[PDB]
C-alpha cells in the first residue's frame, strides 16, 4: 500500500451474448448467384373433375 | 371399435375427398354431415354399355 495499493488480476469475466440458429435449419440450400433475379415457376394441374 | 373377443367390431373411416363439380365447384365426395356404413357383400357390378 503506502502511496497506492498493489493488485493481482484474475481472469477477465466476459459476458457474451449470442443468437443461435433456430430458423436457419429449414434453409439448407445455398445459391451464390452473380445475376440479378431468381426465377421460379409454379404449376397447378387440376385433374380431379368429373 | 371392437368388443373383447372380436365381437361387434366397427371400423371407423373418415373421408373428405373433394371432387370438382359439373359446374366447376368444390364439392365433398363423401357427404360431410352423414354416416355411411357399407360392407363388401354389396357385390357391386361395373356396367359398361356400347361405344
Amino acid at each position: 500500500a503506502g502511496l497506492y495499493t498493489t493488485y493481482q488480476l484474475l481472469e477477465v469475466q466476459r459476458k457474451l451474448k449470442t443468437l443461435p440458429a433456430f430458423f436457419l435449419q429449414w434453409f439448407p440450400r445455398q445459391i451464390n448467384f452473380q445475376e440479378d433475379m431468381i426465377a421460379f415457376d409454379k404449376v397447378i394441374q387440376d385433374v380431379t373433375r368429373v | 371399435l371392437v368388443g373383447a373377443n372380436g365381437a361387434g367390431r366397427m371400423r371407423i373411416w373418415v373421408n373428405t375427398q373433394k371432387y370438382r363439380d359439373q359446374n366447376d365447384q368444390e364439392q365433398f365426395l363423401m357427404k360431410q354431415k352423414a354416416v355411411m356404413g357399407i360392407s363388401s357383400a354389396i357385390e357391386g357390378v361395373r356396367c359398361f354399355g356400347a361405344i
